C-alpha cells in the first residue's frame, strides 16, 4: 500500500493476514466463508508452512480481533500459469472455522452480469493490506487501505512492456506514488457500492509500486465469476 | 499504415491485383509478432475501385473468360461499369459476411482509403466509437490513398453497423453487421 | 446513472417552411428580373423543440440562436450527463432519432438497420408522427471535449429512417458534449466562453422529404432550379448576408463550425482580417480553415478592429454561391450615455405611451434635481407589465449594452422601479423583446433598489435598434424614474479620445490666450473637460474674440469622428461659445479647413449654446490629424468649453 | 402605506390587504412570515391555478403566483403526470439496492447472500451481523 | 520589427510554361499568354527583380519575421485598375484591399481598387499574433491575392508566396538560419476561360508549368529544407 492511510477497525473485514512459518504476512488474505480465504496463485510458490491470523491490525502487535487460522488446502487453477500472467488465483479452505465478528466478514459474488456491468464499469477501486507504505517505502505496520481509479484497456496496454489480457486491467495513478506493493500479495483490493465493498480484483505483477506510467496488474474478478463459485466448491 | 504496389503499369495494374500494405511500426513489445498483443488487430478497410475494362490483364480476363465476347467493351449499357467495382480488400460489399468479435474486446486498425473514390467516405461505427489520438471520432471521413491506423473501443453488445454517412449511392451498401456478445467461452476448465 | 443532470428536451420535429434564403433578397439585389426562384420557404421539417411533455407550448428561439439560423435546439450538457430529451414527432412521416459520439443502445437509437432485435430495440429506430418517444443517452469520455482542446465536443443528431432523405429537409440540429462546470444549472449556455455553430455547405432538396418534386420541369438544364441545381450552399440555411454574425472586437469566442458528409464540400472559410486559434495539445495560429466534410471543427477567436468585415469562403465558386457575411464587429468598451442627461438625445425621442400629470419623459430622463423629476402613471398596469412604454426613438439603430435606473422620493413619498423590460426594433412594428441568458423568454431586469438611488443593468447580446421602447414589469408604489443609458454608437469608431479624462494631457494642445487673475488666479486651456469643476480653469479666452482658438496637436493623426462641447461652470452668468470652427494639420503649419468638403472656408461648427449642454457634432468626412487648430469662431459671453471628443486611432 | 395610520397599531390584515393594499413590507407586517405571506401572495394576485388540477395519474398539485405543479409520485412521470417512469439497471442499478436485470426489458432486483431484497422489490435486506461488503464496524 | 519597402508591379506576360524555348526555339503554346502577375521590383521600382525559372508564375515570395512593417508599394503597371488581398493579417481598413458592403470611406476604399499604372505602399505592421507559436515551424505561410475578382484575377495570374517566420530563424534573405535551404511548391489548373483571354484551358499547371514539364530541382544532400507547398486552383482540386 504505498501511501494511504490504515483500515480503521472493520474497514477492512474480509482482509486477512497469511501468517506464515514465523506468523508474519507473507500475502495479503482475503475472508471468503466461514472457512475460506483468497490469494493469488502466486503466493502458493512462497511458503514452507502458513496460517491465516484473521483480524489482525497490526504487524507490531496483536490489538484485538485476531484468530489464528489454517489453510485446509488451496484450490490452485488447473491453467494457472505464471506466464499467461492469468488464472493467478489461490482459493485457501481452512482447517480452523473463520469466526465472523469485528474485522470478519467476506466479500461474496454477486450476479456475473451485474459484475460485469457495474464493477468493472466503476471508477475507482479501494486496495488494502499490510503493504510497502511506500514505493518500496517500509511494509505497512498498520492495516493500511487506498483507492485506486480504473485505467483504459489501450493505456494499459501502452504502460505494460507484455501482454493486457482479456481479464487483467491496469488500476493506479500515471506517475503517482500510491498503489498495492510488497505486502499486498493477493492483497484485497476492493470498490465501493452502496456501501459494500466488491472485490474487483488483485495485482498480481507490474513495474515497481505505482510507477511512472505504470499500473497494478489486476486480475478481472467478473472474468472468473464462475470459476470463483466453482472453486468455492471445490476442495 | 503504408501500403506497397508495382511500377511497370500504375493505372492498368492497380486496376489489377497489384496492391499490397505494411505498418511503419514504432511499436515496441512486437517481435514480428504483434504490435501489442493484447488488442484485436483486424486492421485493413480498402474500398478500392477496380475496372477490369482497365485491369492489366483486361485482354485475357474480360474477353477469353467472361459470358460476353472478345470484344473490350469499354463502351458499354454499364460495362464500363460492370466490369468497375468497389470492392472491400478484394471482396464486393455485397458478399461479404458480417463481422463478429466479443465484448471488452478493442480492435486495432490500419485502415488504406486507396480507391479512386472522387468523394471523400465518411464512415461510422453504430453505437461503437473511434480513437484519433485523444480525440474520438465515431464517424471517420476517408481521403485517397492514405492510410489510418487507429483502434475502436468496442463497448455495445449485439451486432452493429460499418455504416457510411456519406452513403452515396456510388459505393452504398457498406455496413458491416460486426457482433458483440459478453465473450460467451467460461474458459478455465470446469 | 447515478450522474443525473437529466434535461427534459421535449424535441419536436416539425414540417415547417423555413427561410432558407429570404434575407439577402431582402437587402438590395437587382431590380428587375426576379428574385431567388421560389421564397426558399419550404415546407420542411426541422427540430423546434417544446418546454412541456404534453407539447402545447413551443420552447421559443432566443437572441443567441439568431446566428443558428435553421439549427434547431442545440443538445448542449457537460460530461457525465444523461439527457431525457423527450421526442414528439409533429411532422407527417414516422421519423426517428439517431445522435453521433453518445451512449444509445438499439433501444434508444434513430437507425432502423437490421438490428436483429425486439421491438423494445426497434421503437426508437422508428418514431410514429404525433408520438412522444423519449430519448436518453449518457455524455461519457468519449464524447466529452479535450481538456487542451475546447470546453464541448459537437456531434449531430437526425431521424435515421432514411438519413440522406431525412437530414436534407432540416431534420438535423446541433449537438455539442460540454465537460462539467462551464454551463449554469439554471440555463445551458458557456457564461466565460462564447460558442457559435455553423453549417457552412450545401443542402439538397432532391433527397429533402416533401420534396415529391414541387415546383420542376422548369429547369432549363440541372444546374437551373435552385431547388437541385445550387442546393442552398449556405451558412445556416441562408447563402448570403446572414444576420446576428456580428461580435466585440479583442474578445475570445469559440469556432464550433461543422461539416456533414454530403460530396467534398470544402469550404476555406476567409476571414477579412482575422486570426484563428487551435484548441488542442498544441494550439496553434491559423488564418482559415478548409470545411472538411465528416469532420467537427472547434477553434478560439479574438476579433482585431470595429467595423464592418466579409464572412467568405476563400473558394471563389462557394462563395459566390453563398456562405457570405458582412459581419459587424462592434467596439470593446460601449459603456457611454447616448443622452437623456446630456441633451444630445433629442426629447422628440424621449415619449412614452402615456402620461399622469406633471409626470412626462422629459423629467424622466433626467437623472437628478427637480420637484417632479420622472415620468410616471397612476399604476403599474395589471393584465400584463403592459406598462405606457417609454419609447426611445433614435434615428439610427445604435448599440447600447448598458442602462443606469434610479427612482425618486419627495414629501416622504418614495417611488421607483421594482423590474422592467424593453422592447426594441428596428421599425416601430416589430417590437423584439431583448433576451439572453435566462430561461424566461425574455428579460426582466431588477428595476432600481430605492428611490433616488442610481442601479445599473446590462445587456448581454447588445441590441441595435431605431426605436427603444421601455414598459417596466413592475415599479414600486406609483412609477418613478429617472434614467441614462450606457452603449457606444453603431458600426463606427465610437471610443472617448480623451480631452475630458486623462487620455489628453494639458500639454498635448495650446490655445491662443488664457484669462488670468489674482484673486481667482488663471483661466487656462488644457482644463477643458467636459465635467471639470471647483477651479474650473476650462478653457477662457482674455481677449475674448473670435479669433482666439484652441490648437489641439495630437500626438499622431488620429481619426476622429465626433464631437460634444457643453461649457463650464455658469459662474453668475451664462458664459460660453455659441460656434467654432475647425482647422487640422499634420505639422500645424498646414491648417486644413474641416468643413463637409466644400471649400477652404470651415463649417460653422455650433458650439454650447448653455454652459451645462452637451452640443453633439459628427465628422462626415472623418478627420485625419494631429495639429487641429480650434477657433471658437462665435461666442455670445466669454469663450467656455467643457468638450469630449469620440472616434478612435486610424491604426 | 396607503393610510399612514397602518403601521401604527402593527400590520393588520384587513386594514392593510384588505381594506387597503398591503405593500409586501405591509404584507410582512402583517404576517412577518416569507413562506405565508408568499403563499397568500399566489392568490392575493392572481388567484389559484390548483383548481383545474390537470395533474394525471394521482399527481399531487402545487399552485402558485400564476402557475400550478404537477409533482408526479413514483411510475408516473411528465407535465401532467401522464407517463410511467422507465426503469432501466442503466441508471441507479435501476433503483435496485445491490443488484439489477432487465427481464421483458423491466427491471427486477437481486440481492446478495446475507441480504434479502425488500417487499418493494428493490432494496436488499441485510439478514446477516456482518455481510458481504459491510464493513464490521462495530465501534 | 524592420520596415519593408516593397515594390511590386503587375504586369502581364506571354508564359509559355515551357521549362525554356529549347534549341527549336521562339513560343508556341497554350493560349495562356499576357498573364498579369506582379513581379517584385528595385526599390522605386528601377527595375522588376529578377524572377527564378522555377518561379515561372510564382510570384515574389514575400518572407515577413514579427514586428515588421511591410511598405508594399504596388505599382499597378497592369493596365487593370487591381488590388491585393492578405488572407490571414489583422489588416487595417485603409490598405484593406477587398471590396465589399463594409460601409467604408473612399480612402479606405482606394486599396480595394488601385488605379492601373499607380503606386499604392500597401502597409501593414506586423505583430507577434502574426507569426509562428509554440509548437509551429519556424515560418507560417500565408496568401496575399487580388481581390479584384477572386475568380478571374487567378486564371490570369496575380500570385504571390506569403510566408511569416519568426524573429531570428528569419535571416536576410528569408531563409532559416536553421536550415540549408527553403522550398516553396505550388499546383494550379490554369483555365483561360476564366482569364483575360479566353479559351478551354484544360490544362494543369504545377507552379508555373504545365502538365509536368518542370525544370529539374537540384537539392545537395543532407540539406534542412523548410518546405512550403501550396495547393490553389479555382474549384475543389
Ligand atoms: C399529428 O399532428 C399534426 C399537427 O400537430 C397533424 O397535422 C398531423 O396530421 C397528425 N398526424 C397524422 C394525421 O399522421
Ligand atoms: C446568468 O448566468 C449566470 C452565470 O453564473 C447565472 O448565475 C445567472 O443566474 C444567470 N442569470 C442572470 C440574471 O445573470
Ligand atoms: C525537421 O525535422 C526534424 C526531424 O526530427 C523535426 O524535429 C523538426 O520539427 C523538423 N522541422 C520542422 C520545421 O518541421
Amino acid at each position: 500500500i504505498v501511501g494511504g492511510q490504515e483500515c480503521k477497525d472493520g474497514e477492512c473485514p474480509w482482509q486477512a493476514l497469511l501468517i506464515n512459518e514465523e506468523n508474519e504476512g507473507f500475502c495479503g488474505g482475503t475472508i471468503l466463508s466461514e472457512f475460506y480465504i483468497l490469494t493469488a496463485a502466486h503466493c502458493l510458490y512462497q511458503a514452507k508452512r502458513f496460517k491465516v491470523r484473521v483480524g489482525d491490525r497490526n504487524t507490531e502487535q496483536e490489538e484485538g480481533g485476531e484468530a489464528v487460522h489454517e489453510v485446509e488446502v488451496v484450490i490452485k487453477h488447473n491453467r494457472f500459469t505464471k506466464e499467461t500472467y492469468d488464472f493467478d488465483i489461490a482459493v485457501l479452505r481452512l482447517k480452523t472455522p473463520i469466526t465472523f465478528r469485528m474485522n470478519v466478514a467476506p466479500a461474496c459474488l454477486p450476479e456475473r452480469d451485474w459484475a460485469e456491468s457495474t464493477l468493472m464499469t466503476q471508477k475507482t477501486g479501494i486496495v488494502s493490506g499490510f503493504g510497502r507504505t511506500h514505493e518500496k517505502g517500509r511494509q505497512s505496520t498498520r492495516l493500511k487501505m487506498l483507492e485506486v481509479p480504473y485505467v483504459d484497456r489501450n493505456s494499459c496496454k501502452l504502460s505494460s512492456s507484455f501482454i493486457i489480457t482479456q481479464n487483467m486491467f491496469c488500476a493506479g495513478y500515471d506517475t503517482k506514488q500510491e498503489d498495492a506493493c510488497q505486502g499486498d500479495a493477493g492483497g484485497p483490493h476492493v470498490t465501493r457500492f452502496k456501501d459494500t465493498y466488491f472485490v474487483t480484483g488483485i495485482v498480481s505483477w507490474g513495474e515497481g509500486c505505482a510507477r511512472k506510467g505504470k499500473y497494478g496488474i489486476y486480475t478481472k474478478v467478473t472474468a472468473f465469476l464462475k470459476w470463483i463459485d466453482r472453486s468455492m466448491k471445490t476442495r | 499504415t503504408r501500403p506497397y504496389y508495382s511500377d511497370v503499369d500504375i493505372m492498368r495494374d492497380i486496376a489489377s491485383g497489384l496492391i499490397g500494405l505494411l505498418l511503419i511500426c514504432k511499436s515496441r513489445s512486437l517481435d514480428r509478432r504483434g504490435i501489442q498483443r493484447a488488442a484485436d488487430i483486424e486492421q485493413q478497410a480498402v474500398f478500392a475501385v477496380f475496372d477490369e475494362n482497365k485491369s492489366w490483364y483486361l485482354e485475357d480476363n474480360i474477353n477469353k473468360f467472361c459470358e460476353n465476347p472478345d470484344e473490350v467493351k469499354r463502351d458499354d449499357p454499364k460495362f464500363y461499369e460492370s466490369n468497375i467495382m468497389s470492392t472491400i480488400n478484394g471482396y464486393v460489399p455485397e458478399s461479404i459476411t458480417t463481422l463478429g468479435f466479443c465484448f471488452d474486446d478493442t480492435v486495432q486498425w490500419h485502415f488504406c482509403s486507396v480507391g479512386t473514390q472522387n468523394e471523400i467516405l465518411t464512415i461510422h461505427f453504430t453505437g461503437h466509437s473511434f480513437i484519433y489520438g485523444k480525440r474520438h471520432e465515431d464517424t471517420l471521413t476517408l481521403f485517397p490513398m492514405r492510410g489510418e491506423s487507429v483502434t475502436v473501443t468496442m463497448d455495445n453488445v449485439g451486432t452493429w453497423m460499418l455504416t457510411s454517412m456519406n452513403s452515396s449511392p456510388r459505393s452504398k451498401k457498406l455496413r458491416l453487421k460486426f457482433r458483440d456478445v459478453k465473450c460467451i467461452p467460461d474458459d478455465d476448465e470446469d | 446513472s447515478n450522474n443525473g443532470n437529466r434535461r427534459n428536451y421535449y424535441i419536436a420535429a416539425e414540417e415547417i417552411s423555413w427561410d432558407y434564403s429570404e434575407f439577402v433578397q431582402r437587402e438590395t439585389d437587382i431590380e428587375d428580373s426576379d428574385d431567388i426562384p421560389e421564397d426558399t420557404t419550404y415546407k420542411k421539417v426541422v427540430f423546434r423543440k417544446y418546454l412541456d411533455s404534453t407539447f402545447t407550448k413551443r420552447d421559443p428561439r432566443g437572441e443567441y440562436e439568431e446566428h443558428l439560423g435553421i439549427l434547431g435546439p442545440i443538445i448542449r450538457a457537460e460530461v457525465d450527463d444523461v439527457i431525457q430529451v423527450r421526442f414528439k414527432n409533429l411532422a407527417s412521416r414516422p421519423y426517428s432519432l439517431h445522435a453521433h459520439g453518445l451512449s444509445y443502445e438499439k433501444s434508444s437509437e434513430g437507425k432502423t438497420y437490421e438490428d436483429d432485435s425486439p421491438e423494445w430495440f426497434k421503437e426508437d429506430n422508428a418514431v410514429q408522427p404525433n408520438s412522444s418517444y423519449t430519448y436518453v443517452w449518457h455524455a461519457t469520455e468519449r464524447s466529452g471535449p479535450e481538456s487542451p482542446g475546447s470546453a464541448c465536443r459537437a456531434w449531430a443528431y437526425y431521424s435515421a429512417v432514411n438519413p440522406e432523405k431525412d437530414i436534407h429537409s432540416g431534420l438535423i440540429g446541433p449537438l455539442l458534449i460540454c465537460q462539467k462546470g462551464i454551463l449554469h444549472k439554471d440555463s445551458n449556455m458557456p457564461m466565460d466562453m462564447r460558442e457559435f455553430v455553423l453549417l457552412f455547405m450545401t443542402f439538397d432538396e432532391k433527397k429533402s422529404w416533401y420534396y415529391e418534386k414541387k415546383s420542376r420541369s422548369s429547369w432549363r438544364l440541372t444546374s437551373s432550379e435552385m431547388k437541385k441545381s445550387h442546393e442552398f450552399h449556405a451558412i445556416n440555411g441562408m447563402i448570403y448576408s446572414l444576420p446576428g454574425l456580428k461580435m466585440y472586437e479583442q474578445e475570445w469566442v469559440r469556432l464550433h463550425l461543422l461539416n456533414i458528409g454530403g460530396s467534398q464540400d470544402i469550404h476555406v472559410v476567409h476571414f477579412h482580417g482575422q486570426t484563428l486559434l487551435e484548441n488542442g495539445n498544441k494550439q496553434h495560429q491559423l488564418g482559415v480553415w478548409p470545411l472538411l466534410p465528416g469532420s467537427f471543427k472547434t477553434l478560439e477567436m479574438k476579433a482585431s478592429k470595429p467595423g464592418w468585415w466579409l464572412l467568405n469562403t476563400e473558394v471563389g465558386e462557394n462563395q459566390r454561391a453563398g456562405m457570405q457575411t458582412p459581419f459587424l464587429i462592434m467596439d470593446r468598451d460601449c459603456r457611454m450615455p447616448m443622452g437623456l442627461s446630456t441633451g444630445i438625445i433629442s426629447d422628440s425621442q424621449i415619449k412614452a405611451s402615456e402620461f399622469l400629470g406633471y409626470w412626462e419623459p422629459r423629467l424622466a430622463r433626467l437623472n437628478n434635481g427637480g420637484s417632479y423629476n420622472a415620468w410616471s402613471v397612476e399604476k403599474l398596469a395589471a393584465e400584463f407589465a403592459s406598462k405606457p412604454w417609454i419609447q426611445v426613438d433614435m434615428q439610427k439603430e445604435v448599440i447600447i449594452t448598458g442602462i443606469q435606473t434610479q427612482g425618486a422620493k419627495h414629501y416622504l413619498k418614495s417611488c421607483y422601479t421594482t423590474e422592467f423590460y424593453v422592447a426594441y426594433s428596428s421599425n416601430q412594428i416589430n417590437w423584439q423583446i431583448f433576451k439572453g441568458n435566462s430561461t424566461r423568454n425574455v428579460m426582466y431586469f431588477n428595476g432600481n433598489s430605492d428611490a433616488s438611488t442610481i442601479k445599473e443593468n446590462q445587456f448581454d447580446p447588445p441590441i441595435v435598434a431605431r426605436y427603444i421602447r421601455i414598459s417596466p414589469t413592475r415599479a414600486y408604489n406609483r412609477p418613478t424614474l429617472r434614467l441614462e443609458l450606457q452603449g457606444c454608437e453603431v458600426n463606427g469608431c465610437s471610443t472617448p479620445l480623451g480631452m475630458e479624462n486623462g487620455k489628453i494631457e494639458n500639454k498635448q494642445i495650446t490655445a491662443s490666450s488664457f484669462k488670468k487673475s489674482w484673486w481667482g488666479d488663471y483661466w487656462e486651456p488644457f482644463r477643458a473637460r467636459l465635467n471639470a469643476q471647483g477651479r474650473v480653469n476650462a478653457w477662457q479666452a482674455k481677449a475674448n474674440n473670435n479669433k482666439q482658438w484652441l490648437e489641439i496637436d495630437l500626438l499622431k493623426i488620429k481619426k476622429i469622428t465626433a464631437i460634444i462641447t457643453q461649457g463650464c461652470k455658469s459662474l453668475s452668468s451664462e458664459m460660453y461659445v455659441k460656434s467654432y470652427t475647425i482647422h487640422y494639420s499634420e505639422q500645424g503649419v498646414e491648417w486644413k479647413p474641416y468643413r463637409l468638403k466644400s471649400s477652404m472656408v470651415d463649417k460653422i461648427f455650433e458650439g454650447n449654446t448653455n454652459t451645462k449642454g452637451h452640443v453633439k457634432n459628427f465628422f462626415n468626412p472623418p478627420i485625419i490629424s494631429r495639429f487641429i487648430r480650434v477657433i471658437p469662431k462665435t461666442w455670445n459671453q466669454s469663450i467656455a468649453l467643457r468638450l469630449e471628443l469620440f472616434g478612435c486611432d486610424i491604426y | 402605506a396607503n393610510s399612514f395610520l397602518e403601521e401604527m397599531k402593527k400590520g393588520h390584515l384587513e386594514r392593510e390587504c384588505m381594506e387597503e393594499t398591503c405593500s409586501y413590507e405591509e404584507a410582512r407586517e402583517v404576517f412577518e412570515d416569507s413562506d405565508k405571506t408568499n403563499e397568500f401572495w399566489n392568490k392575493y394576485k392572481d388567484g389559484d391555478q390548483c383548481e383545474t388540477s390537470p395533474c394525471q395519474n394521482q399527481g399531487k398539485c402545487k399552485d402558485g403566483l400564476g402557475e400550478y405543479t404537477c409533482t408526479c409520485l413514483e411510475g408516473f412521470e411528465g407535465k401532467n403526470c401522464e407517463l410511467f417512469t422507465r426503469k432501466l439497471c442503466s441508471l441507479d442499478n435501476g433503483d435496485c439496492d445491490q443488484f439489477c436485470h432487465e427481464e421483458q426489458n423491466s427491471v427486477v432486483c437481486s440481492c446478495a447472500r446475507g441480504y434479502t431484497l425488500a417487499d418493494n422489490g428493490k432494496a436488499c435486506i441485510p439478514t446477516g451481523p456482518y455481510p458481504c461488503g459491510k464493513q464490521t464496524l462495530e465501534r | 520589427a524592420q520596415l519593408r519597402q516593397f515594390y511590386v508591379a503587375a504586369q502581364g506576360i506571354s508564359w509559355s510554361y515551357r521549362p525554356e524555348p529549347t534549341n527549336s526555339s521562339l513560343n508556341l503554346s497554350v493560349t495562356s499568354f499576357k498573364k498579369i502577375v506582379y513581379r517584385e521590383y528595385e526599390p522605386y521600382f528601377k527595375k522588376e527583380k529578377p524572377q527564378s525559372t522555377i518561379s515561372g508564375l510564382l510570384g515574389p515570395t514575400l518572407y515577413a519575421e514579427v514586428g515588421d512593417i511591410i511598405k508594399v508599394h504596388f505599382k499597378n503597371k497592369a493596365d487593370k485598375p487591381l488590388s491585393i488581398h492578405p488572407q490571414g493579417i489583422r489588416y487595417s481598413k485603409l490598405s484593406e484591399g477587398a471590396s465589399y458592403l463594409d460601409h467604408t470611406f473612399p480612402a479606405e476604399k482606394m486599396d480595394d481598387a488601385v488605379a492601373p499604372g499607380r503606386e499604392y505602399t500597401y502597409e501593414w505592421s506586423i505583430s507577434e499574433d502574426s507569426g509562428p507559436t509554440h509548437d509551429d515551424p519556424p515560418c507560417l505561410t500565408h496568401i496575399y491575392y487580388s481581390h479584384e475578382n477572386l475568380i478571374e484575377d487567378f486564371n490570369s495570374g496575380l500570385i504571390g508566396p506569403l510566408l511569416i517566420c519568426k524573429k531570428g530563424t528569419l535571416t536576410e534573405g528569408g531563409t532559416q538560419k536553421t536550415f540549408d535551404k527553403q522550398i516553396v511548391l505550388l499546383f494550379a489548373v490554369f483555365d483561360e476561360s476564366k482569364s483575360w483571354s479566353q479559351s478551354s484551358s484544360l490544362m494543369y499547371t504545377v507552379n508555373g508549368y504545365v502538365n509536368g514539364t518542370m525544370p529539374d530541382i537540384t537539392v545537395c544532400a543532407h540539406d534542412h529544407i523548410s518546405w512550403h507547398l501550396l495547393g490553389m486552383s479555382s474549384g475543389p482540386e
